[PDB]
């Protein structure tokens, strides 16, 4: 009521020295009313609530935003007197949803918050402030301010949008999907450490791409062309990379089966769907491990490699187990299951012989350690009531001497069922936490290296703290600067003369290669 | 039998002329360090001495490639301008 009352005091003044008084002196007048009232009562109002900015900030009458606006827009200074405290109300809405208490939080549901809150905040600025410059820059400075915290944001985001292109179950028409991809690459705009983003990223890209095909086929290019325009061409370019080598694939897998069509040998290549990648984009998972393989696809195997070396000379291949999948046509009806390379050896043991336990698992198979126990919960631990490994000794917690068994489990409605227990909800342990931080540092290490020699090779020389300005200037839309480690990595190249950069000799540093 | 594969969706990964025990550039190792390095520590800053993967997907001492780069740009074993990709092994 305060601002309804003060406006029509604003009007009825504005008439009265229009008609009895002289209107020449309508000057002073907005002066002592406006800056009196207004700026005395700024101080009030910010210090209040009582279906004040906070408490209509979170109610949502946007009338008396609109309102507010078009009145403090009069008084000097006022505007940034509001700017400061919406922006404590934000960035206290931002620390309540970014807090890390509460494991087990659905990271979808919180980037979904996230979107609704800074998309009511957004339309609450074009409503109201219309689309002002001085509320835009106070918002995104606060989105800059708290989306830094946690060392898990973009990799939640990276989820959340490998969520989103997975399938467009929500939103099976185009527009939403257009819009939730908009609002998500403008949230993605105001956070910083891209390069966890773009690790995250491309983990998710080959996630989805070594996996069941056929998710969106349309939508990649849309993401790409986002990341173009949003990023810029630095990383997107090992992202066509990643895709080429996909379709490329893909034809190497028309090209091989022509192949295998010319021979025909054993009862090993029935059906074979091989992918070829290059290492320069696609990184080892684990280990690269070498246990056995099945004599099916070992024919299989030697038949392709056999080929690759004969027509294909020039490189040699490496086998591995920690990647893709199979149909196991199992036999009243014959249902096919599904095996993610890592339990064929395991299942075709037990074909050659039933009745194993871990003993035998683990000492006629030069099976690796982490892979291995994996698979065995997998297949027997934490499993509905579709088992297809059973064992005796029911009990969580795996042993040696426990017999495996096999159950029909008839509620398989069909004949291709799978057993999706990879790729479970979100946990992110500490273990492969810690790799992926350390490789992301290995990262940033090597690309500062990397812009260091590629600038100052045409630039001038420093001479104490003059390159480094411009080394975090160049780096400021990647990551944090640090200071510290990269002062303690441009005293690591000294070794040579090479852009030598001693701290003795500063004054002349060598421009030569 | 009573399980029989009938798909197989294997991911073949494949090396150039990496030659996985030997870089192109100094003739050292894929290990025991480079040239420009000599022992396995002499001041490796930390081993900062790692190995170079390009987009060719051939391999290299990070800094025996370096400093190739302040010479010619085209990567010796094919003729490809070669990238920085990859890193580590
Ligand atoms: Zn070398
Ligand atoms: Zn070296
Ligand atoms: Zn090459």
């Amino acid at each position: 009521v305060y601002i309804k009352k003060v406006e029509a005091r604003i009007n009825e003044e504005i008439e009265r020295v229009m008609h009895c008084l002289d209107k020449s002196t309508e000057e002073p007048i907005v002066k002592v009313v406006e800056r009196e009232l207004i700026s005395k009562h700024m101080k009030t109002i910010v210090e209040m609530e009582n279906s004040g900015l906070v408490h209509m900030l979170k109610n949502g009458k946007t009338e008396d935003l609109g309102c507010m606006y078009k009145l403090f827009s009069r008084v000097p200074n006022g505007l940034k007197t509001m700017c400061e405290c919406m922006s404590s109300y934000l960035r206290e809405q931002g620390k309540a949803l970014v807090s890390e208490e509460g494991e087990g939080k659905n990271p979808v549901d919180y980037i979904q918050g996230l979107l609704d809150l800074k998309s009511r905040f957004d339309r609450f600025l074009l409503e109201s402030f219309n689309n002002d410059r001085l509320f835009k820059q106070t918002i995104a400075g606060d989105f800059e301010y708290f989306l830094n915290l946690n060392s898990r944001s973009p990799e939640y985001l990276s989820l959340f949008i490998d969520d989103k292109l997975k399938k467009g179950v929500k939103g099976l028409t185009e527009q939403e999907v257009e819009t939730i991809l908009d609002k998500a690459m403008v949230l993605f705009r105001f956070m910083q450490e891209k390069d966890v983003f773009e690790r995250y990223y491309k983990q998710h890209l080959a996630r989805r791409l070594l996996t069941n095909k056929s998710v969106s086929d349309d939508s990649e290019k849309n993401m790409i062309s986002k990341l173009k325009t949003e990023c810029g061409c630095q990383f997107t370019s090992k992202l066509e990379g990643m895709f080429r080598d996909m379709s490329i694939s893909n034809t190497t897998m028309d090209e091989f089966r022509q192949h295998l069509q010319a021979t025909g040998v054993s009862l090993g290549g029935v059906d074979l769907t091989v992918r070829v990648l290059t290492t320069g984009y696609w990184p080892t998972q684990s280990a690269t491990p070498k246990c056995n393989i099945p004599p099916a696809p070992r024919h299989a195997f030697e038949i392709f490699r056999r080929f690759y070396l004969a027509k294909h000379s020039g490189r040699q291949l490496t086998l591995q187990h920690h990647m893709g999948s199979a149909d196991l046509n199992a036999t009243t009806r014959k249902h096919i299951l599904q095996v993610s390379t890592f339990q064929m050896t395991i299942l075709m043991l037990f074909n050659n012989r039933e009745k194993y336990t871990f003993e035998e698992i683990q000492q006629e198979t030069d099976i690796p350690e982490r892979e291995l126990v994996r698979a065995l919960q997998s297949l027997a631990c934490g499993k509905p009531t579709q088992r297809v490994l059973t064992k005796e000794p029911k009990s969580k917690e795996i042993e040696n001497g426990h017999i495996f068994t096999v159950n029909d489990q008839f509620t398989s409605k069909l004949h291709r069922v799978k057993i999706q227990t990879v790729a479970a909800k979100q946990g992110e342990s500490d273990p492969e936490r810690k790799e992926t931080r350390q490789k992301v540092d290995d990262d940033r290490k090597h690309e500062i290296e990397a812009a260091i020699v590629r600038i100052m090779k045409s630039r001038k020389k420093m001479q104490h703290n003059v390159l480094v300005a411009e080394v975090t200037q160049q780096l400021k839309a990647r990551f944090l600067p640090s200071p510290v480690v990269i002062k303690k990595r441009i005293e690591g190249l000294i070794e040579r003369e090479y852009l030598a950069r001693t701290p003795e000799d500063r004054k002349v540093y060598t421009y030569v290669a | 039998k009573r399980f029989e594969v009938k798909k197989w969706n294997a991911v073949a990964l494949w090396a150039w002329d990496i030659v996985v025990d030997n870089c192109a550039i100094c003739r050292n190792h894929i290990m025991d360090l480079c040239i420009e390095c000599q022992a396995n520590q002499a001041s490796a800053t930390s081993e900062e001495c790692t190995v170079a993967w390009g987009v060719c997907n051939h391999a290299f001492h990070f800094h025996c490639i370096s400093r190739w780069l302040k010479t010619r740009q085209v990567c010796p074993l094919d003729n490809r301008e070669w990238e920085f990709q990859k890193y580590g092994h």
